[PDB]
């Protein structure tokens, strides 16, 4: 991804969650950027109690993942927009997604010298693995590899 | 009367070497022969 966010939010009535997410989204569109994926997660129990705008500590919070394509200039604006919203407890930001840690160290990349387009195409989920991932995806990966490489040109040279 | 003949040495020395040497004058396919043919089931292509 170009940018990503993890947004720890207060667990409110659904109409409010939807309004808040519409506000963040519109704040991203106005600033001339895109949303790769807005992923929803449940109301979880974190390891740290968060206080909201009421200064009332919270045991539970709704987690929400943002993945954005912006300019680095106007994500300052979106940053202090998101962090200043009352329904967001915490937001952590990943800017490292284009050059993550495991590449371009003493010619680790075979047949290319730092191809940037490898990790840009990808989403955050495949750059940073989630805990549930097991050896099983090693299977799926390749059925999604081989299959892809079969249909790509034929699909592209159609139009 | 017979005798041991000294075999004049081959260029490549093994058949595997034969294939590989032959293979540089050729174009590899992107996909191996067993998966080129489309599956009998249908795989909807998603993003990775």
């Amino acid at each position: 991804v170009f940018y990503s966010f993890v947004l720890v939010m207060k667990p409110r009535q659904r109409r409010f969650t939807s309004q808040a997410l519409r506000e963040i989204g519109v704040a991203v569109y106005s600033n001339g950027g895109l949303i790769r994926s807005i992923t929803n997660e449940g109301i979880m129990r974190p390891y740290s109690r968060f206080r909201d705008a009421d200064n009332t500590p919270l045991t539970y919070a709704r987690y929400i993942i943002l993945q954005l394509d912006m300019g680095e200039e106007e994500m300052g604006k979106v940053d202090k927009i998101i962090r200043e919203h009352q329904d967001v407890l915490m937001a952590l930001k990943l800017n490292n997604l284009e050059r993550p840690v495991g590449i371009r160290s003493g010619n680790k990349e075979l047949q290319a010298a730092y191809f940037p387009l490898d990790t840009f195409t990808r989403l955050e989920e495949e750059i940073n693995w989630s805990p549930q991932t097991s050896a099983d995806i090693y299977t799926q990966l390749e059925m999604n590899w081989k299959e892809f490489s079969r249909t790509r040109w034929s699909s592209f040279l159609r139009n | 009367t017979s005798d041991e003949s000294h075999i004049t040495p081959y260029t490549l020395g093994s058949v595997a070497a034969g294939v590989q040497r032959l293979g540089e004058h050729r174009l590899r396919y992107t996909l191996s022969p067993w998966d080129i043919t489309p599956p009998e089931d249908s795989v909807v292509l998603k993003h990775t």
